[PDB]
Parts: C-alpha cells; sequence; structure tokens
RNA sequence: GCUAAACCUAGCCCCAAACCCCACCUUACUACCAGACAACCUUAGCCAAACCAUUUACAUAAAGUAUAGGCGAUAGAAAUUGAUGGCGCAAUAGAUAUAGUACCGCAAGGGAAAGAUGAAAAACCAAGCAUAAUAUAGCAAGGACUA
RNA sequence: GCUACCUAAGAACAGCUAAAAGAGCACACCCGUCUAUGUAGCAAAAUAGUGGGAAGAUUUAUAGGUAGAGGCGACAAACCUA
RNA sequence: CCUCCGCAUAAGCCUGCGUCAGAUACUGACAAUUAACAGCCCAAUAUCUACAAUCAACCAACAAGUCAUUAUUACCCUCACUGUCAACCCAACACAGGCAUGCUCAUAAGGAAAGGUUAAAAAAAGUAAAAGGAACUCGGCAAAUCUUACCCC
C-alpha cells in the first residue's frame, strides 16, 4: 500500500453534500447519490 | 481422526490396548499360557539407610555462612584422593594408587553405567 | 527410579538396586468411601504395584498387604484462548490395603486491615431523612 | 445415502498412515520430510 | 509483597474529646519538630479549615488533599459530588483556641470552633436544596487535625460531633421511608 | 508409618509454618557419600509430606500453608543429585576418559539431520538384532534437497531475527 | 471512516544530519579526481545492478546470470517462474507488435 | 492507518466546524 | 512470561497482574532505554531526590524497583489516591498510592551534603565496586532466626564428612550398609 | 445515541555483510533376542508456431554477430576483451503466520481470523437503525414557489 | 476405513409348509418395485406405506490385497472417500 | 401414554448432564475407571497328524470340510504391565440416516407425540360415507378387496 486515498471522505462529500436533500438512500450511498446527483445537474 | 492427542494404550482395539504400556519398567516375562514369570533380580530394590541418630533435617539453619561454589573436577579429586599417595611413594603399577585398567569384572561399572541413579 | 536406563538384567546376575529413588509419591484423600484399611496414592506413571510396595515397606516401613494401580486420564477437553486444546496430565492412582488389620482415616488437615475495619464500623451510613445531604457540614 | 465414507478403526489408521508406513518407502520419508519443513505439528498420522 | 501501602493518615481518632495532661502528647510533637506552638495553632488551624472548605466550594481537590487528610477527603467529597455548594465563613464568634492533643507516628490536635459560617448546596439541576445562601448560621464543632511524623503536615483529620449537638438545619424536600416490603407470605407487624 | 505422610499435627491448620533454608550444592559437596544417602531420603520424604500437603490443599480449595519449603525441598534435592552426578562424572573421567555415562554416537538418520543416538543395552549383537537392522542410520540421495530447504528456513529466520534487533536497536538510539 | 480522527504524530526531519549535509560529496570523483574513479563505483546495493539499469525481465535475468547459484531453493525457483512469465508477456503480449 | 498528514489536518478542520455548528460560541 | 509483557505496578505473577494481562493481550511494547546492569545505580532504600512532576524536589526512599521498565517507586512520594475495599454500597477508604518514576526522573542523594548527586561506578581498591558522587566525591553507601525443628545446625551443615575416594556413592553405599553381592554382572551389547 | 469509528507497533519485505535426563523406524515418541533387504536409470507437458506432427529461451563488449532452424515460430555461441542500509509495507498491507496453530480432508494436502487506555489500573465521522411510520401522481429529480 | 472384486479366518439366518431344494409363505437381516411427503429436506438421496429376496450366486463384522497410460467390473463406459 | 426398544460386548470416541462455585447438555476447580473379565504368550531340533460338521446315532450325501502329537535335549527359583468413566461412534448439528455380536421377544429395562390458545382457507396423514361401482385415468396410480384367463420378452 505503497501510495493510498486518504480524501475519499472528501470526496464522497462533495456528492452527498448535493444529494442531502434527496429520498430514500440516494441521499446516503455514493453508488446512487452519484447517479442521482448527476441527473439533477 | 485426532492426530494431535498423545498416543496411548487407552486408545485402538483390545490388541492395541494391551500391548502398549505406560512407561514401567518391565518386571520379568511371558511364558506359554500368558503366565506372567517375575524375576526378582529385575525388581528394583531400594536401598534405604537407618536414618536412626542422623542429624541432617531437610532444612538448613539460615544462620549458616554463605562459601563460593565450586563444582567438582576430575583434576580437584585426583588432588584430593590420589595426589597424596602418588607424593609418598614417589618419595620413598597404578592399581596400588587406585587406577583400575577396565571396568570390566565390576559391580558398579562407571562406563557403560550398569546401576541405577 | 524414572527416566533412568535400568541396567539391563540376564540371568544370574546380580540384583536390581536404587540408592536414590526418583519416585515421589502424593497420599490423597479418596473422592468416594474406601474401607478402612485402604490408603489412596498418586504415583508416577512409571512405578509398578510391586515398586509401590517396596518403596511404602522401606521408606516408610508401613505393612504393605495389598496394592492396586489405575491409569487415571487426565481431561483433554480444557481448551485456551487460541482453541488449543489444554492437557490435564493422566497420573496413576494406587489403592494400598494395610496389613495387620492396620486402619488409616485420612487426617482433617486445615482444621491495613486493621484500618479498613475500623473505617468500615466508621460508616455511618446515609440518613434517610436527610435526603441525600451530605452530613460533613455541621449548618 | 453418502457421507460416512470414514469408517474409524485405528488398525488401519495406523497401517495406512502410521510413521512405519510412510518410512518403509521412499515416497513416504519424502512424505514425512515435505511435513516438517512446513512445520505440521503431526508429521504421520 | 516486598512493597506495602505507605498510609498518610489513622483510621480515626486516637482518643475521643468528650465535650461538655496532653503535656506528654506536646512533649512529642515537640521532640518530633522543634518548632511547634500550641498557643499559635490554633489560627492556622482556623486558617487550614477556612481553604479546605473554600475548596470545597471550588471543587479544588488538589488543594483538598493537602489541606484534609485521607480519612476526611472522601467524607467531605463523595456526597457532594455533583453538586455546587456555596459555602463561606462569615465571622468567629470566640476565639479558636485547642482543647486536646494525643500522640509512623501521629499526632492529633483537637480544636474547639464556634463560628459562623453559611451554605447553599444546589442539585444537579442548580435547585436550592439545603441552606440561604446568604443567611449566617452559628456552628460550634471540634475539628480534630492530624500530622505524620517529614514532609507531612496539619491537615484536617476528623470532626466530633458531640451527643448533644443540636439538629440540623431541616431539608427542603419532604422525604418518603419505605415499611418493610412484605414478601406474600410475610405480614405487617 | 503414614503419619509420616503429613506435617506435625500441631503444624496442622498453621496459616504459615516457618521453614530453614534449601540446602546448597556447596554445603552438600562437604558431606559423605553415605550422609549425601541418608539425606537424600529425608529429603524424600520432606517432599512427599509437602506434596501430601498441596494435594489435600487443592481438594480442600484453600491455600497452601508456606508453599516457598516445597520449592526449597526440591532446589535440595536438585543440589544433592547435582553434587552426586558431580562425584559420578568425575570417578568416571577419571578411571575410564568417558565424559558420558552412557554410550552413544553421531549419526545421521533417515531424514539426513545429525543425532546423538544413545544406545540401547541388548542380549544378541547388533548384526543379528532385527529391530535394529529394520532401523535405519543413512539417507538417501533424494533427502538433500529437503536438507537444503531446512537450512535456508533457518537461515531466512535468523536473518529476520537480526534485521529486527537492528531496527528496534536504530529506533531506540533514535528515541535516545 | 478511513480517515483517522486526530492528528498523526509531528514528523521532524532533520534537513542537515550527516547523510543529508554530505549527500551527493563525490558525485563528481571521476572529472575532479583525473578518472582513477567512476561516479559508479560510489553505488552501494545489490551486487547484480551496480552501474546498470534495465527493465523487469532484464534485472531479473543479470539477478539469475550473476546471484542465480547462491540463491536460496525457492527464492531462485520464484525468480526463474518469474523469467518465464515475464519473457512470454513481453515476446507476445502488448498493444504494439 | 494511512501515512499521511493533509487529509488528516482536512478532516481535523470539518470536525471543528461540525463542533462549532452543533454548539455555536456565545 | 508472554512476549512483549507489559511490566507494570503489580508483580508479574499477582492476581492483579493477570488480571490486567491475561495471555491474549498485545499491547504496544513500551521504549525503555537499555541501561546496562553495570550502569544501574538506583537500588531499594537508597535516598534519592525528585526532578520532575508533582513533589519535585522532594527527597524519599527508594521502595520497590522495576528494572523492567527503568522504575523506582519513592514511599509515600509522587502519590495520587486511590479507593481501597470499595463495594457496592461502601465508598471505601482513600489511600495515597505512589506512581513509578524513572531514573532519568529520580536522582541519588548525597549521605550527608543531602543534595542530587551525579553518580559513577567508580573502582576501589577495598570496595571493589561502589558508587562516588563527582560533583562533591565521597561514595554512596548500598543500603539494605531460631532453627525449627526440621532445620539443621549450623555445625552439622558445615561439618565436613566427605572424604574424597575413587568410590561411587552406590558402592561406597553398600560397604557401609553391609550388602554383599557376589552375582557377576554378564556384560551386554550396547547400539 | 447504539452499532460502531478511528490509532502504532507487533512484526514483515528487499539488499549488503557474513557460510550454516528418558522415549522415539514395532501401531514413532514403545527399556530388554538369530538378522541378511537395501540407493543410483534421458523429465514430461502446458505453451509459441495463431492448428499440429520436427521445433519452442530456463560484469561489459564481441552480439543478437557467426551459426541452428517444418531455414519458421524461434534458438544462438566462441575466439577476443576485461571485472553499507531503504523516495520498502504498517493489521484486508507486509511472510500464510499471533500459526503451519484453529479448522477442513482417510491421506497427500489446504489453511484462517485477529490487537490497539494510560506515566502509573497497587489510579463529533460509513452503511444500518432510533430519536421521528405514513397522504393522491409515478427513475423520485429539476424549474420553481409564500408554501 | 466408501465402493468393485479378491484373500485369511469368523458370525447371522425365528416360525410354518415341505424335505438333503441357488424350494414356497414369512420374521430378523439385505434390497429398493410403486405411491405420497420432502426438494436449503430429518437426510448433499430421507421418511410412511407398499414391495423383492430372506439356507444362499445370501447377508455381514475384522484384517489384508489390486492405484489412475491404472485397478476392479454377472458391461451399467458400473465403482474406485458425497 | 409409547416402547421401534432396552442392557452388555466389540468397534469407535476420549472425560463429553458426578460434586462444588460462578455464570448465563456452559465456564473453573475438585474427584473418578482398583482384576478374577480382556489384552499382553509359548526353548529348541526332528518327527507325527487319510477317516468332517450337522444332538452323530441310523440315513443321505457333496460343495469334501475350524478343532490331535510323539522322541531327545533344556527348564522354576520370584502373580508384572495395560483397557475398565460417559447421555458416547460415522454423518459440518442433541441430524427421523449408517452402525457387528450375545441376551431380553415385550420388557423388571428405556422413554414423552401436546410451549398456550383458536379450530379459517390451502396443504399433509388417517377414518366414515347414501345410490352407482373404473363411468376416473395414459394406465385400476392410489385406496379397497383377495380376485379369472390370454399374450410378448
Ligand atoms: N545494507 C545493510 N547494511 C547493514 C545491514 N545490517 C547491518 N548493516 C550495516 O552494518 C554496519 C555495522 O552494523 P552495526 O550493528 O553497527 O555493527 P556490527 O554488529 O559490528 O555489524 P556487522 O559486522 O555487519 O554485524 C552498519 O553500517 C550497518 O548499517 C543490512 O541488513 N543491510
Ligand atoms: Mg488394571
Ligand atoms: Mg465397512
Ligand atoms: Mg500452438
Ligand atoms: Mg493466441
Ligand atoms: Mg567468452
Ligand atoms: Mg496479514
Ligand atoms: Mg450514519
Ligand atoms: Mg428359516
Ligand atoms: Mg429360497
Ligand atoms: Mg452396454
Ligand atoms: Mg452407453
Ligand atoms: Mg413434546
Ligand atoms: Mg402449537
Ligand atoms: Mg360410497
Ligand atoms: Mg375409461
Ligand atoms: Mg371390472
Ligand atoms: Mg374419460
Ligand atoms: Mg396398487
Amino acid at each position: 500500500l505503497r501510495n493510498r486515498v486518504t480524501d475519499r471522505y472528501f470526496r464522497i462529500q462533495e456528492v452527498l453534500k448535493h444529494a442531502r436533500h434527496f429520498r430514500g438512500r440516494k441521499n446516503r450511498c455514493y453508488r446512487l447519490a452519484v447517479r442521482t446527483v448527476i441527473r439533477a445537474f | 481422526a485426532d492426530r494431535m492427542s498423545k498416543w496411548t494404550s487407552k486408545r485402538g482395539p483390545r490388541s492395541f490396548r494391551g500391548r502398549k504400556g505406560r512407561g514401567a519398567k518391565g518386571i520379568g516375562f511371558l511364558t506359554s499360557g500368558w503366565r506372567f514369570v517375575q524375576i526378582k533380580e529385575m525388581v528394583p530394590e531400594f536401598v534405604v539407610p537407618d536414618l536412626t541418630g542422623f542429624k541432617l533435617k531437610p532444612y538448613v539453619s539460615y544462620l549458616a555462612p554463605e562459601s563460593e561454589e565450586t563444582p567438582l573436577t576430575a583434576a580437584q579429586l585426583f588432588s584430593e584422593a590420589v595426589a597424596p599417595a602418588i607424593e609418598k611413594d614417589f618419595k620413598d603399577n597404578l592399581e596400588k594408587y587406585g587406577f583400575e585398567p577396565t571396568q570390566e569384572g565390576k559391580l558398579f561399572q562407571l562406563y557403560p553405567r550398569n546401576f541405577l541413579r | 527410579a524414572r527416566n533412568v536406563v535400568y541396567p539391563l538384567y540376564r540371568l544370574g546376575g546380580p540384583q536390581l538396586r536404587v540408592f536414590r529413588t526418583n519416585f515421589f509419591i502424593q497420599l490423597v484423600r479418596p473422592g468416594v468411601a474406601q474401607p478402612e484399611d485402604t490408603v489412596q496414592f498418586r504415583i508416577p506413571m512409571e512405578m509398578t504395584r510391586v515398586d509401590l510396595r517396596n518403596y511404602l515397606e522401606g521408606i516408610y516401613n508401613v505393612p504393605v498387604a495389598a496394592v492396586r494401580t489405575r491409569v487415571q486420564h487426565g481431561s483433554n477437553k480444557r481448551r485456551d484462548h487460541r482453541n488449543v486444546r489444554i492437557k490435564k496430565p493422566d497420573y496413576k492412582v494406587a489403592y494400598v490395603q494395610l496389613a495387620h488389620g492396620q486402619t488409616f482415616t485420612f487426617p482433617d488437615l486445615f482444621p491495613l486491615y486493621s484500618m479498613l475495619e475500623e473505617e468500615r464500623q466508621q460508616r455511618q451510613s446515609s440518613d434517610p431523612r436527610r435526603g441525600g445531604v451530605p452530613s460533613w457540614f455541621g449548618l | 445415502a453418502r457421507g460416512n465414507e470414514y469408517q474409524p478403526s485405528n488398525i488401519k489408521r495406523k497401517n495406512k498412515h502410521g510413521w512405519v508406513r510412510r518410512l518403509s518407502t521412499p515416497a513416504g520419508v519424502q512424505v514425512i520430510l515435505r511435513r516438517m519443513l512446513k512445520g505440521r505439528k503431526s508429521l504421520s498420522h | 509483597s516486598d512493597r506495602s501501602i505507605h498510609l498518610a493518615c489513622t483510621a480515626g481518632i486516637f482518643d475521643a474529646y468528650v465535650p461538655p495532661a496532653s503535656q506528654v502528647s506536646i512533649r512529642r510533637i515537640k521532640d518530633y519538630d522543634a518548632n511547634f506552638k500550641i498557643k499559635d495553632f490554633p489560627e492556622k488551624a482556623k486558617d487550614i479549615f477556612i481553604e479546605a472548605h473554600l475548596c470545597l466550594n471550588n471543587s479544588d481537590h488538589d488543594r483538598l488533599h493537602t489541606l484534609v487528610t485521607e480519612h476526611c477527603f472522601p467524607d467531605m467529597t463523595w456526597d457532594i459530588k455533583y453538586k455546587t455548594v456555596r459555602w463561606s465563613f462569615v465571622e468567629s464568634l470566640e476565639p479558636s483556641h485547642v482543647v486536646q492533643v494525643r500522640c509512623n507516628v501521629y499526632g492529633q490536635i483537637t480544636v474547639r470552633m464556634h463560628t459562623r459560617q453559611t451554605l447553599a448546596i444546589y442539585d444537579r439541576f442548580g435547585r436550592l436544596m439545603y441552606g440561604q445562601e446568604d443567611v449566617p448560621k452559628d456552628v460550634l464543632e471540634y475539628v480534630v487535625f492530624e500530622k505524620q511524623l517529614p514532609y507531612g503536615s496539619w491537615r484536617m483529620h476528623t470532626k466530633i460531633v458531640p451527643p448533644w449537638a443540636p439538629p440540623k438545619q431541616p431539608i427542603l424536600k419532604t422525604v418518603m421511608i419505605p415499611g418493610p416490603q412484605l414478601k406474600p407470605e410475610e405480614e405487617y407487624e | 508409618g503414614l503419619e509420616e505422610f503429613f506435617d506435625d499435627p500441631k503444624n496442622w491448620g498453621q496459616e504459615k509454618v516457618k521453614s530453614g533454608a534449601a540446602w546448597t550444592c556447596q554445603q552438600l559437596r562437604n558431606k559423605s557419600n553415605e550422609d549425601l544417602h541418608k539425606l537424600w531420603y529425608v529429603l524424600l520424604k520432606e517432599r512427599n509430606m509437602l506434596l501430601t500437603l498441596e494435594q489435600e490443599a487443592k481438594r480442600q480449595r484453600l491455600p497452601m500453608p508456606s508453599p516457598e519449603r516445597l520449592d526449597k525441598v526440591v532446589d535440595s534435592m536438585d543440589a544433592l543429585d547435582k553434587v552426586v552426578q558431580e562425584r559420578e562424572d568425575a570417578l568416571r573421567l577419571l578411571q575410564t576418559g568417558q565424559e558420558r555415562a552412557r554410550p552413544g554416537a553421531w549419526r545421521r538418520d533417515i531424514f539426513g539431520r545429525i543425532i546423538w543416538h544413545k544406545f540401547k543395552q541388548w542380549v544378541i549383537p547388533w548384526h543379528l538384532n532385527k529391530r535394529y537392522n529394520r532401523k535405519r542410520f543413512f539417507a538417501l540421495p533424494y533427502v538433500d534437497h529437503f536438507l537444503r530447504l531446512e537450512r535456508e528456513k533457518r537461515a531466512r529466520i535468523k536473518a529476520r531475527k537480526e534485521n529486527l534487533e537492528r531496527k528496534k536497536a536504530k529506533i531506540l538510539l533514535k528515541k535516545f | 471512516i478511513g480517515i483517522r480522527l486526530t492528528l498523526p504524530p509531528p514528523k521532524v526531519v532533520d534537513r542537515w544530519n550527516e547523510k543529508r549535509a554530505m549527500f551527493g560529496v563525490y558525485d563528481n570523483i571521476g572529472i575532479l579526481g583525473n578518472f582513477e574513479k567512476h561516479p559508479k563505483e560510489l553505488i552501494r546495493g545489490p551486487i547484480w545492478l551496480r552501474g546498470w539499469k534495465g527493465n523487469e525481465l532484464q534485472r531479473c535475468i543479470r539477478k539469475r546470470k550473476m546471484v542465480g547459484s547462491r540463491m536460496f531453493a525457492d527464492d531462485l525457483h520464484n525468480l526463474n517462474k518469474r523469467i518465464r512469465y515475464l519473457y512470454k508477456h513481453f515476446n507476445r503480449h502488448g498493444k504494439f507488435r | 492507518v494511512k501515512k499521511g498528514f493533509r487529509a488528516a489536518f482536512r478532516f481535523q478542520k470539518e470536525l471543528e466546524r461540525q463542533r462549532l455548528l452543533r454548539c455555536p460560541p456565545p | 512470561l508472554p512476549p512483549h509483557y507489559r511490566y507494570g505496578m503489580s508483580p508479574p505473577g499477582s492476581v492483579a497482574d493477570k488480571r490486567k494481562n491475561p495471555p491474549w493481550i498485545r499491547r504496544r511494547p513500551v521504549v525503555v532505554e537499555p541501561i546496562s546492569d553495570e550502569d544501574w545505580y538506583l537500588f531499594c532504600g537508597d535516598t534519592v531526590e525528585i526532578l520532575e512532576g508533582k513533589d519535585a524536589g522532594k527527597q524519599g526512599k527508594v521502595v520497590q524497583v522495576i528494572r523492567q521498565r527503568n522504575w523506582v517507586v519513592v514511599g509515600g512520594l509522587n502519590t495520587h489516591y486511590r479507593y481501597i475495599g470499595k463495594t457496592m454500597d461502601y465508598r471505601g477508604t482513600m489511600i495515597p498510592s505512589e506512581a513509578p518514576l524513572l531514573h532519568r526522573q529520580v536522582k541519588l542523594v548525597d549521605p550527608m551534603d543531602r543534595k542530587p548527586t551525579e553518580i559513577e561506578w567508580r573502582f576501589t581498591e577495598a570496595g571493589e565496586r561502589v558508587r562516588v558522587s563527582t560533583r562533591s566525591g565521597r561514595i554512596i553507601p548500598k543500603p539494605e532466626w531460631i532453627d525449627g525443628p526440621k532445620d539443621t545446625s549450623v555445625e552439622d551443615a558445615l561439618e565436613r564428612t566427605y572424604v574424597p575416594c575413587l568410590k561411587t556413592l552406590q558402592e561406597e553405599v553398600m560397604e557401609a550398609m553391609g550388602i554383599k553381592e557376589t552375582r557377576k554382572y554378564k556384560k551386554v551389547y550396547w547400539y
């Protein structure tokens, strides 16, 4: 594990912040929130 | 199916259980009819001394002087046992002084050791 | 003796003698009712009943009438934190019947703090009337 | 119907996978050597 | 266990001054210290008492451990934990004076103080549950100090309450005392 | 008598029983062979009594009074055994020059490992003993690869240990 | 949650320890010393890649050639397998051919 | 543990922001 | 003891020690500087002075020494307070409990100057090895029964009954006890 | 606010240097009886040749040269020349390893997981839920709107 | 250590009809015809009923043997640790 | 109320419902299975050993069968060792399966189909059924009875 990602929290949050006002798991799960947020944008 | 447990006489069929022992040294032999002949000379005879009048209790008084450990060596034993006689007879055939050419013929042969403990 | 090579005996040879015995035995309280003349011992596994008889008759001058032995299996069921079985050692149990009508019964063996006791006596448990109010203050 | 193919018997166990049989042939000696190299707590059965 | 617990106090008072001869104890104290003054003690004892109670007010356990003994600190702090105490010494009616002194070796001095103080103890929620924040009350007490005889000092060890002591101030809240919680087979007597 | 298996009746139940010091090897070396022989049985009787006490204490779920004297007795017996062994070894070296009481030989087992085979006592010669002849004291060529593999495993373990020791030493030096 | 909740212990680096201070010294040993020593002779490391560079296959081949006889049995077997696999990959797979 | 300092520092800043939001200062 | 066993105030074999360090613990090892046995200069009973923390400057007596962690426990010094005997109802009694101190935090005290001193293990012709204070010289000295029914008297214990001879214990005891054996040990084969 | 989250060192990787009491082959870990019985003997195949069948690798420079080769895939010399740690891992990583243990398999054999207080214990964040079920209509959002 | 076959030396087979029987009915025992249930089941092939054999080419306990370019096979390309 | 059972030996397993104390048929400690039963045998060298078993008697056999010593030389003088527990083994399980033998042939031994309620559908097992009696169905499968005759292989 020479190089590992340490910003993944913030990378996820950059999308979850726009997904916070959705319904269901689309506002919590990145795998779903990213799709919903892309559609919203 | 158990490989990590020790192999004992409690495991196996009747033949295995009868054949395996627990380390006890043999006392005799078996003859026709499974009759066991016990040899008296094969039974260890405990040579227990007479303790009457013995003054050495198991423990030692704490008010005893401490002395440096000097493990006995062959040289020390020779000096303390044979050297005086050698000196006396030199001033004035090692069997006379004590050397035994061969252990054979002795009840207690030092090597190969033929006595217990 | 144990953990020692026994000098091999050939017919007509000298008697086997042990001078510094290596066997150490325990006199144990029987776990079940036994006859008055029976004594229970825990023995090294390499000791025969003949060896025990000679041991008792020579070292302790105990007149032995009969000796029986059995190999008690120690439990291997217990397991440590690593799930590895802990083996309770197996041990030999010898039942020795005394001679000359002699009887044996196991003897009844087993027939700062001041400050702690003083403070416990001076506890002065809380009074219900006080309703949890601390009692130190004299007002 | 199946599953109970192991009918335990110490005679067969020791005569099939014992130390003596393993050392009898060079192949079994190499089996024991492989177990020793791997560090097995049970070289034979 | 080669090491043993090194206590800094004693379980309790040696001889209780039964409230309404000790020069040997004074001699022992003086032979151990060589700079002690019985006549000057009462002022120091009063200062120690006031400082210890102010430390209780401010929840200063570090200073409490220096101003009171280990047999005193739990008695002062256990029941006051999780509550605020507003204690204040307003005046001393009559001057404090030593009464009784007795003595690896500890020396205990009993000092009778008839002073005037204030109390206000509040709950976890800041609800008054004892005393008045301003009204002063006259308190007569017998504080037993103790000292350990190299780096020891004089610290409050106990407070002797006379059997004839007037009843303490009543509590604000009412109390219920349950009777015998009888089992079905049992009957009330 | 069986009473010798138990401590003194007065000592029975005592929380602590005072005991002297364990015999030292130097102290025992001054005693004669007969004296050591008698002291061995004295200590054996004491050891039997103490083991009886230990087992009875375990049965009663109580601590054994003064457990240290059992260790003292064991140490005394070990010292006596060591003194006797030293005397026997010195005599054997003087009379025969052999440093081991039991005959043996360095032999290569079936696995190629060099072992010290300790000779056993037999009534017939080795060339006639059937079981001994079944036993093999030589390694065939196929064992060389496994010998090399075991050597390399040992070398790897040793290298890991040494490298770890050096790393820990460097960390300690940096810390202090 | 793959983020630590506390700052890691401060990492202090001594920029002027002996190693960093004297780093690079004698890199010009050749040009400034009558070319008695080549700078590659200042390289301390594995015997088979002192003053030499190459891809993984070349490095493995060089290692086997130079220290193969001194390698452990399983390490040498692994090196042989790696050389085989690297040969196959480099000579039979890739976008360009 | 993942080696690095900058992600941890950013998360500490975010934790401070969340703490302030949950318990705003007077 | 298990590898990387964490030595604590409790002895390594007590009930409290077993409770604190069961066989399955894998705590991080404590980093302790490697003070050699010939460099250790703090001993039980030595008067020392505390340099850091609460009670700094105060001088006490070393009561315990945990060498495995470079620890000296100064009796009645560097003390916190803990409850002993606290049960479900009783609050227990407050007790002053010492905390271990490092030999770097603790310095020995001159026997007469009563001040902290730096120490050296200087050899002396009489006192082959002994501590010597550096700033002011002077040597710091190293500080510090009725026979029962089963205890040998001193004279009996020290009696030299051993007469060296070329005889084994077995044959010597045979001669002493009078056992007579005429059978010759037949030779056996060893292999 | 619960599940939980985190953590730093246990160790490991690559190099350099340097060569490394008793019992037990009988049913191993079994004190104690006539043996006779003794080891050596080309790797193959996958795969590439787009099949497959001959064939297909197992210091520097000369040189990928001379040569070999269903002369094709590919193989391939010699003469001659001269030759002191870490821009490593840090508990799904690094050894499989806390261990070749547990466990699995008759056996050969396969093969894990994990731990985190302190100087002393003789002191706010994933998912999932709950706080707090739900209101007509619909890829659950966007434009919005006072809502 | 299952299974196919074999080797050694063992064991079991009630009762009735018949009569020295690879005979009949029929237990134990072996097998598994048909139905139902089950189908992540009690079971990685079972249960209940029903049924074939059950003094023989029978069934079966123990130990041993034949090993994969092979073994074994009353050939079902069967069986050889699901 | 059930009883397939059950009790032993063998094989297998290895302390796996004994006591105490803690927890919440578990954990820790303590105890235990005692040889007469069984296993563990035999000094050589030669030399003997045609005539089953079946109640062994008639008989009948075929597949032709488990059951024996002498001669000389040696040799007695001295009862060890090991299994002994259990609710148990092989099936990943407290698995409706597998599991040899001797007695018990329904038991003297061993066990409990119902956690409580209600009494819907559908489903499983069983019992009874007016008149009819295969009209069902691929087929009398199943169930009920005890039931003839003819073909193919
Ligand atoms: N590259 C490298 N250098 C090492 C290694 N082990 C030790 N050294 C070096 O060896 C030198 C001496 O090591 P020290 O431990 O200080 O001394 P030492 O014990 O006398 O050393 P050795 O003789 O190498 O055992 C130092 O320069 C180390 O960096 C290693 O594994 N690799
Ligand atoms: Mg027995
Ligand atoms: Mg079978
Ligand atoms: Mg091809
Ligand atoms: Mg291709
Ligand atoms: Mg060349
Ligand atoms: Mg890992
Ligand atoms: Mg969440
Ligand atoms: Mg019949
Ligand atoms: Mg028939
Ligand atoms: Mg066909
Ligand atoms: Mg076909
Ligand atoms: Mg029921
Ligand atoms: Mg119900
Ligand atoms: Mg009808
Ligand atoms: Mg019809
Ligand atoms: Mg009809
Ligand atoms: Mg129709
Ligand atoms: Mg039908």
